[PDB]
RNA sequence: GUAGG
């Protein structure tokens, strides 16, 4: 983690100079070095979140419960104006509405009703600044979790399926881009634990 | 006194009694799981585990013939501290000091040593198995395939399809009895293709790439013959399984039984799954050329 | 057996080499059929010639029985055996019954 | 002639699942396969083929144009 | 002159210093190993040319250091003074054949002699057979070509570390001592303030203790330590004083347990340290060791001083107190400072020689004790030299090193260039040294000292990245063992025309310029600023008259494998190093053509290796056939090569070997007589060179898949030869003997047709799976016949016979026509292993023509898959109906970021249609006439040096002038773009393509290779599960991974299937089959035996492993 | 299968589990290539290796399966038992 | 929500988006059990992890007996601890640790119930996920009448 | 060991 005084100063178009070609595969060693590694660690952790994973069932069409989970569901919201959270989309969508929504006296959203785009900008829209939605985390099964607390599979856009294994898609989806990730502070800067 | 106190009521609330530290008598694997199989030239195979039994037995014996006649302490405690040496090493080869080297080469295996790690029993041979009915090859782009169709080379085909190609083989009497249609496939008569060209459309197959980082990994298609050696496969799919075609090896499974191919066709199948389950998006839509 | 052969993940040699007590399913099967088609055709003959040449090779029990053996549960002289095995092995040795069992050997 | 021919939709809302119709559609394979290799017996519990079939058939195939016919008919024990 | 083809050359910089020779680190070693002519030879040429070189052989040394084996009584001794070979008794070719180790005798001249008697007896005695290395480099043993490969590990020495402890908040310093074989000791500053040692890290300890325990003194101790704190507060808080109180402590701290003895202490500490057998330092150890404690000449060799470690005291106490120059204990002044162990001033290269040499060592000191033993158990008078040595760990030594062995590799015989790089390779895994497991992150990564000592772009990719590395270009090896780069000298702004060899140490003091800096007319540089680098890999510049040392040839960097690329400087490091290890692996063709573009220093590499072959002497060639050449020099001398005709390589490829010199051409010493495989008039042609476009056609090229026309399937452009052979032997066993006849028992009569009158197969009967090539039949068996079987013989009169068929068929699905059958036999004079009385190899040969499935790949890194063949008309044809050979898709090569490709496919256009330029008085065009590459012919080829390339004006400019191919057009726009009319539409395609000639490789990955299938197959015995393997019918494993992806869709039936029925459930598998056979519906699953296993391993362990159901005990 | 109690195996459950013991380190003779008596890979206590094969010659059939021939002692019947019966040592 | 957040703002950086039920099921897993505290009414140890259900239990037996209940907080481990420390001997030994957890199960003596799917994987039944549930597979398959009155 | 993923 060295910056060079003296930059590279040619394009690959142009023709790099052997002392530059010498400092360009001093990264790119390293990189690879890095990747070979980087792939071993996500095995590894992808080994660990699957096998503790395990056990988590959905058993249950409805959960026995009303309490919920309070969520933004707009932010950021600039003067005289309403804007919507940026990564709604990871957050918010496809959740179970706990409970019923009145802003002007009248539903918007009714309950148990999965949100996508129109009924998330109409909320929006209303004004409301946050939402609650069921979510596992609150949820009351007497035998493991409920679908509705789970709420819609991503992959079916569906309602999730009572037996559906969720421990081993969720730990799948946690593992596989770690090989992709890739990322590590640039340089020290010359300081150790900043 | 915490410690302690967690062990000594889970001996007392547990019906057996703690003597079991001290074992008397040391059990013996059963002889077929500790194989000393002949070896073509003359030459032997042994499992490790004989050679501890050897060594343990063998301890055991000198320790009775020295218990037989009078003998002194020294000898005697050195005997027993032996024969204990003996019972650790084979129950744990490793677990103090040296290991009992063998050939000198490297460590004996031990019982314990064969139930852990990656090449242990149980991460090796109880949640992986090799499989029958199975195959492997280089994958080729092929578009005009459909988003249901991969195109499996013959002899790949033939292989798998054994027992059903045979089957249908004594059915059509083109071949006369089974035995005569076991040899006809292996001779590989056209009629023993165009047999299996019969036999193979409404049958599921699994492609299945190695890495298999997420459910996408696993996916059923139709077969479909094509001359050459290699598999073909659908364009769109390959971005879900992150194959590239610089050069990359699919397995291919079946689904024996009925439930299973109802299973391939139905959920595993390839146009049920557009979207990746991780954040609900389009991953069957590649985009490098089209 | 327990000996890295190559790379760590062939591990050891003892994966390399084949058993020989597997009962491989394609002779298994061979030998089921052959029994089944055997037993069909022994059914083609007359009763009394059927038992007669299972009970000289054994097609019910695993020993066979010699030609006087055979001549004291049937109530039949040695002699009387022996004429009607050697008939039946004139009767199965016709090209009739013998089209099927020539490709099982 | 292929595997999508029977759309799954129409079999996923009249089983009101997608596990169910995989058991379900298997057990009616399983019986008339059980049906085609009777080969003599002719036992009454058998049943065979409501809809046409080809010379040459896989079972499943059969079984899955019944449950989109919607003619067969399920029920829980 | 006529060395090598005419090559047209766009080198701009003449080079002074030629390449030497590529193969020189094998063959220059083993020859100092063995101290032959050679080695003495080229001693006493370094000598009167005044270069220093070890004058001591090897083998004699390693028999000098031996002493005379002295008994308790000194009486006895053994004097080991000359040693000596003789020929070899087996010719190369004979080894080969009848799988003898290539070796010679080695004798050596033993002389007795006893002071008791008086008298000395000399006698010649023999230690066994040497594994000798032919000329061409390889240790032929068993029949097989294997090589050593040369070994990274830190030289012996002091090494000097810092670090920061966290936990401390202060630096931490610390030395190690690496000896050269003893055991190893360290000395750690102030890890509590305090400095301490580490004998063996046995236990804590101080430093006191130790100075305490040798002769000197605390008055003298603290006197030369009064001027540091730190060792006067660890001096006063020693408690212990006086020189026996201290050995007795540190004696009863290192063997606790028993009384302390004093003279067994000094005993003690003298073995472990003084005594010049048990410690050893290399000389190598010892002239680095001085140069880092600044010693003046300390002994050349021998063991550390107490001198030694208090130097070294004194270097570590003075780096801690934060001065950095200090005069050296008895030495100059030196700066005191820690030293990385990355740089290879602390490595070392173990050639070849040093290697064998250290196992022979090994073997000795076996005979040492051995003999030791012996004359503590025999009588005198009853002694002779011949009777007491016992030649058995010397053979046995040397022969497991080269089986079993890391070090010892299979030499890979792809082609010509893998030949050559396995043979430079500095493998750095292997026994003492480092592992594996032991990597890390730095020791991987480059370090500014690789410049000329290593190629830092190719390595191999897998999990050892960087850690194999092959040789640079021009790299010598110090004798020592580091490396050595060669360097123009530069005095007052001029170079000069002499070269000094520097090492990875000696570089660091002065400043090293750059090749590529251009030059003045005169020697003066041209330019006042010129590009520099100096100490810790730093680039800054210095302008002016400052420079000392500069780069002889711009390709110092790069080794042979990375040499070979062109238009290396436009490439990406990451795809220039895939291209560089998927250079490794082409496989020869059946015609080869050297590439029209490509480094111009291909010739050297071919010629180095020694596939080809070429002549001792010049004269006039006599005849010229393909078995044999026949050459007559003037003298008189006649010799008759031979050249190897289709005989199977190590990778299973023909080393077929062409003829290109006339019948009454004359030659010169050294001149190519045939070529080798992958090789042309004595050029690399590793394969062919196509036509090619770029552009996206109907997804046939999608993802980097290739498409290529079906004319290369029409005139064996690719096509490759694959020659497979594999035996089968006759034995003895307890039963009977095997016997090979043509009378196989239980066949029809068809299947043995073209067998011979013994029972093997003709020479030319093309062969098929299940194909009988040498029959063969069991003596005998038990064989009760069973009761079905019984009736079925007796209604068909048949008789089973106790013969059983053992014969050899062909594995499943292969072809090929036979083409050698060998066969050797126990009665018979040719000798066999024990038990088998008969042996019998085949060889099955196929010519596989480039087909889909096959591997391809360029140069720069684009490889793909064969997805089709379109007939030759849909290829996309150019304007005057040239087809594209190849079609590739471009969206690799922004991505990619390897642009190096379309610089060559517009040079290898540009190659194929000559051009003219004579008086254009254009930059370019003046450069090309100064050059001499102006007028060039269609097709004579160019060169490329690796950063010395054509610049892309001068690309442009060529094609701007490039010869008309026909009608009086230039077919190619000057875009470098050109017009393809699409062979199925007809239409022209909108806008022109890129078109030009790029070379291409056929790599070793073929289809027919990886292709498996497996209906049921064999099974492992402790466990039934399917074995893996191709060779055995192995099915593909289901992972872990596998059955979680499953498990996720829920899928359970399948799962349960695929883990019971189709693997691991012996009493499932038979009824399976019969249900799939008989069509009735598949079973229900029973248990898998794996699980019946370990109950009964968990059962032997003392735990009672109980299945138990719920209302008591359980069925199962 | 609905539970898999583990726990402390007594010297009882030992001995009760094994179907004789081990006297010998002999494992095979060097010549006939059969099993020893009394010691690893005995077929006294594990099992025939030939199926419905015994050691001495006396029954070599398949017939009169699940008897012991009292020369050797071996209990005729299928070689899959040697891989389930299994002996003891005593210490 | 802090774990959450981290997780998901470093998955960010890169770019590549993962819902956030996926985590919200490992955290879940992660929080499970609570350390007891004053474990002097309950009569078992204090200060060690008890799963939460049991917990629960506990406490309800405790009170319904009219003693009061013992104390607990929620306590967080990693994945690797809440994993080993399962009702089931069988997965914990098809983990990483193999030697202490068999033996701490042969000593504890504890008899592994099949609920869950990687020792039904290992015994080679049904996992109880998916098709092979209780209640889809018990279903049985008939026609109706008029199916057999029309042929 | 060494190549490909
Ligand atoms: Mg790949
Ligand atoms: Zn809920
Ligand atoms: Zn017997």
């Amino acid at each position: 983690n060295e910056t060079i005084p003296r930059p590279i100063k040619a394009s690959f178009r142009e023709g790099l100079s052997v002392l530059e070609y010498f400092i360009s595969t001093h990264g790119a060693r390293k990189g690879l070095a890095d990747t070979a590694l980087r792939t071993a660690d996500s095995g590894y952790l992808t080994r660990r979140l699957v096998d503790v994973s395990q056990d988590v069932i959905i058993r249950e069409e409805d959960c026995g419960t009303e309490r919920g989970l309070k969520l933004p569901i707009a932010t950021r919201d600039a003067d005289g104006t309403l804007r919507k959270a940026e990564d709604v989309e990871t957050s918010v969508y496809a959740r179970m509405l706990a409970e019923d929504v009145v802003i002007d006296g009248k539903v918007i959203a009714p309950a148990n009703v999965d949100l996508g785009d129109v009924l998330i900008d109409a909320l929006v829209a209303h004004g409301v600044e946050e939402v609650k939605t069921r979510s596992i985390l609150t949820c009351e099964s007497q035998v493991g979790t409920c679908a509705m607390c789970y709420g819609r599979s991503l992959a079916t856009g569906k309602l999730v399926d009572i037996g559906e294994a969720v421990g081993i898609i969720a730990a799948q989806s946690i593992g596989e881009p770690g090989t992709q990730l890739t990322m590590r502070t640039f340089h020290t800067g010359g300081v150790a634990g900043d | 006194a915490l410690k302690r106190l967690k062990v000594v009521s889970a001996f007392l609330q547990t019906s057996n009694s703690p003597k079991g530290m001290v074992l008397d008598c040391v059990p013996v694997i059963p002889p077929d799981l500790r194989p000393m199989v002949q070896l073509d030239g003359g030459r032997f195979a042994t499992s490790d585990l004989n050679d501890l039994y050897r060594r343990v037995i063998n301890r055991n014996n000198r320790l009775k013939r020295l218990l037989d006649l009078g003998a002194p302490e020294i000898i005697v405690n050195n005997e027993k501290r032996m024969l204990q040496e003996a019972v650790d090493a084979l129950f744990d080869n490793g677990r103090r000091g040296r290991p009992v080297t063998g050939p000198g080469n490297r460590p004996l295996k031990s019982l314990s040593d064969m139930l852990k790690g990656k090449q242990g029993r149980f991460r090796q041979n109880l949640l992986g198995k090799r499989v029958d009915y199975s195959a492997r090859s280089v994958i080729v782009v092929g578009p005009q395939l459909k988003l249901h169709q991969c195109g499996l080379p013959k002899a790949m085909a033939l292989e798998l399809f054994k027992p059903f190609v045979m089957k249908r083989l004594v059915d059509l009497n083109h071949a006369q009895n089974i035995k005569s249609a076991k040899r006809m496939v292996e001779r590989g008569r056209t009629v023993v293709y165009d047999v299996l060209e019969e036999v193979i459309a409404e049958h599921p197959v699994l492609l299945n790439r190695a890495p298999t980082l997420h459910r996408l990994g696993i996916q059923a298609f139709e077969p479909q013959l094509v001359e050459g050696k290699a598999i073909q496969i659908h364009p769109l799919v390959c971005t879900a399984f992150n194959a590239d075609f610089d050069g990359d090896q699919m397995a291919v499974h079946l689904p024996l039984s009925a439930e299973a191919q109802a299973e391939a066709r139905i959920l595993m199948l390839s146009s049920n799954n557009i979207l990746k389950p991780a954040d609900g998006r389009p991953v069957t839509m590649p985009t490098q050329d089209m | 057996l327990h000996t890295p052969l190559g790379e760590d993940g062939d591990s050891e040699f003892g994966d390399l080499i084949e058993d020989s007590e597997a009962v491989v399913p394609a002779d298994a099967v061979s030998f089921t059929l052959l029994q089944e088609q055997l037993h069909s055709v022994l059914d083609t003959l007359s009763e009394r010639e059927a038992g007669v040449v299972s009970m000289r090779f054994g097609l019910t029990d695993g020993q066979p029985k010699t030609l006087d053996e055979i001549g004291k549960v049937y109530g039949v002289t040695r002699e009387r055996i022996r004429q009607i095995e050697s008939k039946t092995m004139s009767k199965l040795r016709h090209p009739s019954r013998s089209q099927v069992l020539r490709d099982y050997l | 002639e292929g595997i999508i021919n029977p759309p799954i939709d129409e079999l996923l809302e009249a089983t009101d699942s997608k596990y169910s119709l995989v058991i379900y559609a298997a057990k009616r394979a399983r019986q008339i396969n059980a049906y085609y290799s009777q080969l003599g017996e002719g036992l009454l519990e058998y049943v065979g083929p409501l809809v046409d079939t080809h010379v040459h058939e896989k079972p499943l195939s059969i079984a899955l144009r019944e449950i989109n016919a919607g003619l067969l008919t399920s029920e829980a024990i | 002159a006529s060395t090598a083809p005419l090559r047209i050359s766009f080198a701009k910089i003449k080079e002074p210093l030629e390449v030497p020779n590529l193969l020189a680190l094998q063959t220059e070693s083993f020859d100092w190993l063995l101290g032959n002519d050679a080695w003495k030879a080229r001693v006493e040429s370094a000598l009167e040319s005044g270069q220093d070189v070890p004058t001591k052989s090897g083998l004699e040394e390693i028999f000098e250091e031996i002493s005379p084996i002295e008994d308790f009584s000194g009486s006895m001794s053994l004097t080991f003074r000359d040693h000596r070979f003789e020929p070899p008794k087996n010719s190369i070719d004979e080894c080969k054949d009848r799988d003898f180790t290539y070796a010679a005798p080695l004798f050596v001249t033993a002389e007795f002699t006893n002071n008791e008697t008086g008298e000395i007896k000399s006698q010649t005695v023999f230690m066994g057979d040497f594994p000798l290395m032919t000329n061409k480099g390889t240790f032929v043993i068993n029949g097989t070509e294997r090589v050593v490969v040369s070994q990274l590990v830190r030289s012996p020495g002091v090494y000097f570390d810092s670090s920061i402890d966290k936990t401390s908040d202060k630096d931490i310093f610390s030395a190690k001592i690496i000896p050269s074989r003893g055991a190893w000791l360290e000395m750690e500053i102030d890890k509590r303030d305090m400095v301490g040692v580490r004998i063996d890290r046995k236990r804590k300890q101080s430093v006191t203790v130790l100075l305490k325990a040798l002769g000197w003194t605390t008055e003298q101790i603290l006197e030369e330590f009064g001027e540091y704190e730190s060792m006067r507060a660890t001096l006063e808080k020693d408690h212990t004083q006086g020189q026996d109180d201290a050995l007795l402590d540190i004696y009863r701290k290192l063997r606790p347990g028993e009384p302390p003895t004093r003279e067994a202490a000094q005993t003690l500490l003298e073995n472990l340290y003084f005594n010049p057998k048990r410690y050893d330092l290399a000389k190598v150890g010892r002239y680095k060791v001085n140069k880092k404690l600044g010693a003046d000449e300390p002994l050349d060799a021998g063991v550390l001083t107490t001198d030694d470690v208090i130097a070294t005291i004194k270097y570590l106490v003075k780096l801690h107190a934060g001065e950095t120059e200090t005069v050296g204990e008895s030495g100059r002044e030196i700066v005191v400072e820690t030293d990385d162990i990355d740089h290879f001033g602390n490595r070392r290269i173990r050639n070849v020689g040093e290697l064998i040499q250290n196992q022979v060592r090994t073997g000795l000191a076996r005979m040492e004790r051995v003999v030791r033993e012996r004359m503590t158990t025999q009588d005198v008078e009853a002694i002779t030299p011949q009777t007491l040595i016992n030649i058995r760990p010397v053979v046995a030594s040397i022969k497991e090193f080269f089986g079993t062995s890391q070090l010892s590799q299979f030499m890979d015989q792809n082609n010509p260039l893998s030949g050559l790089t396995h043979k430079r390779r500095l493998n750095a895994l292997g026994p003492g040294g480092l592992s594996r497991e032991r990597a890390g992150f730095e020791v991987r990564d480059v370090h500014p000292s690789h410049y000329g000592r290593m190629c830092p772009i190719e390595t191999p990719e897998g999990p050892n990245i960087g850690l194999i590395g092959s040789l640079a270009s021009y790299g010598r090896i110090n004798p020592f063992g580091f490396i050595e780069t060669p360097y123009r000298k530069v005095v007052e702004g001029q170079v000069t025309d002499d070269v000094d060899y520097l090492t990875a140490d000696e570089e660091d003091r002065f400043v090293i310029a750059q090749a590529n800096a251009a030059l003045g007319d005169d020697m003066r540089f041209a330019e006042a600023r010129v590009l520099v680098r100096r100490r810790g890999g730093e680039v800054d510049y210095v302008p002016g008259d400052d420079v000392d040392y500069m780069d002889v040839s711009p390709r110092q960097m790069v080794s042979v494998a990375t040499a070979m690329i062109p238009f290396l400087e436009h490439d990406d490091a990451n795809r220039a190093l895939m291209g560089a290890n998927m250079m490794r692996q082409a496989v020869p063709l059946i015609k080869s053509e050297s590439p029209l573009v490509g480094t111009g220093m291909e010739y050297r590499s071919a010629a180095d290796a020694g596939d080809v072959v070429k002549a001792e002497k010049a004269g006039v060639v006599q005849e010229v056939s393909a078995d044999y050449i026949t050459t007559t020099n003037d003298d008189g001398t006649y010799i008759t090569y031979r050249l190897a005709k289709f005989s199977r390589s190590n990778q299973g490829t023909s080393v077929n070997q062409k003829v290109i010199v006339a019948e009454g051409d004359r030659i010169i010493e050294g001149q190519v007589l045939a070529d080798g495989p992958a090789t042309e008039n004595g050029e690399m042609a590793l394969g062919k060179n196509l036509l090619v476009a770029f552009m996206p056609w109907e997804g046939h090229n999608y993802e980097d898949a290739i498409i290529l026309s079906q004319r290369l399937v029409q005139d064996d452009v690719l096509s490759s030869i694959h020659i497979e052979e594999h035996e089968v032997d006759a034995r003895d066993t307890k039963l009977g003997p095997e016997e090979i006849t043509r009378d196989i028992p239980n066949v029809s009569e068809e299947v043995l047709a073209d067998l011979d009158e013994r029972g093997i197969i003709r020479i030319g009967a093309e062969v098929v799976a299940g194909d009988i090539l040498v029959g063969k039949v069991t003596p005998k068996g038990e064989t009760e016949l069973t009761p079905e079987e019984r009736l079925l013989r007796a209604i068909f009169g048949e008789k089973a016979r106790e013969v059983r068929d053992t014969s050899l068929k062909v594995p499943h699905g292969e072809i090929g026509k036979v083409i050698g059958v060998r066969v050797f036999d126990r009665e018979e004079g040719d000798e066999l292993p024990p038990g088998v009385n008969q042996l019998v190899r085949v060889y099955v040969a196929q010519k596989r023509k480039i087909t889909d499935g096959d591997k391809l790949a360029g140069r720069h890194g684009n490889k793909g898959v064969i997805s089709k063949i379109n007939p030759i008309e849909d290829m996309p044809f150019l304007e005057d109906g040239t087809p594209v050979d190849i079609i590739l898709n471009p969206l690799a090569v922004p991505s990619r970021m390897n642009p190096g490709q379309v610089l060559e496919i517009h040079l290898g256009w540009l190659a194929s249609r000559g051009w003219d330029v004579s008086g254009l008085a254009e930059e370019w065009a003046q450069r090309l006439q100064v050059i001499g590459a102006d007028k060039v012919e269609p097709g004579t080829n160019v060169a490329t040096p690796v950063f010395d390339g054509a610049r892309e004006d001068e690309l442009a400019g060529l094609l701007q002038h490039t010869i008309p191919n026909r009608d009086g057009e230039r077919m190619v726009l000057p875009s470098g773009k050109a017009r393809l009319f699409d062979g199925r539409s007809g239409e022209p395609f909108p806008e022109p393509i890129s078109v030009g000639y790029m070379y291409i490789l056929k790599l070793h990955h073929l289809v027919d290779d990886k292709l498996h299938a497996r209906s049921t197959g064999p099974y492992s015995m402790i466990t039934q599960q399917p074995l893996g393997g191709k060779a055995q019918f192995g099915g593909q494993r289901f992972g872990e991974m596998e059955v979680w992806a499953l498990e996720a869709y829920g899928a359970a039936y399948a799962l349960q299937e695929l883990l019971t029925i189709k693997s691991d459930d012996v009493t499932g598998r038979v009824k399976v089959y019969e249900a799939i056979v008989k069509g009735e519906n598949i079973p229900e699953p029973g248990i898998p035996e794996s699980f019946k296993v370990l109950i009964k391993e968990m059962q032997s362990l003392c735990l009672n492993v109980e299945v138990l159901s719920s209302d008591g005990m359980s069925i199962e | 299968f609905d539970e898999l109690r583990i726990g402390l195996a007594t010297a009882d459950d030992i001995r009760q589990w094994s179907h004789g013991e081990v006297k010998k380190p002999e494992t095979i003779n060097y010549r006939t290539l059969k099993p020893e008596k009394d010691g690893l890979f005995c077929e006294k206590i594990f099992g025939p290796t030939r199926d419905w094969e015994c050691y001495c010659g006396k029954y070599k059939r398949v017939r009169f399966k699940g008897i012991i021939c009292e020369r050797c002692g071996v209990e005729v019947t299928r070689a899959k038992v040697r891989r389930e019966r299994m002996g003891h040592i005593e210490l | 929500v802090h774990l959450v957040g981290e997780v998901q703002k470093v998955y960010n950086s890169q770019g590549v988006s993962i819902h956030d039920k996926h985590i919200e099921i490992i955290i879940r897993q992660m929080l499970r059990r609570v350390t007891i505290i004053e474990s002097g009414d309950a009569e078992l140890l204090p200060g060690e992890l008890v799963e939460r259900t049991k917990f629960e239990t506990e406490n309800r037996r405790v009170v319904q007996e009219g003693g009061h209940p013992a104390s607990g907080r929620p306590q967080l481990m990693g994945i690797t601890k809440a994993s080993l420390a399962t009702e089931s001997w069988l997965s914990a030994a098809s983990f990483q640790e193999t030697t202490r957890v068999l033996t701490d199960a042969a000593i504890n003596a504890k008899s592994d119930s099949l609920i869950g799917l990687k020792e039904n994987v290992i015994i080679g039944k049904l996992i109880p996920a998916g098709t092979g549930l209780s209640r889809y597979r018990n279903i049985r398959v008939e026609p109706t009448e008029e199916a057999k009155a029309a042929m």
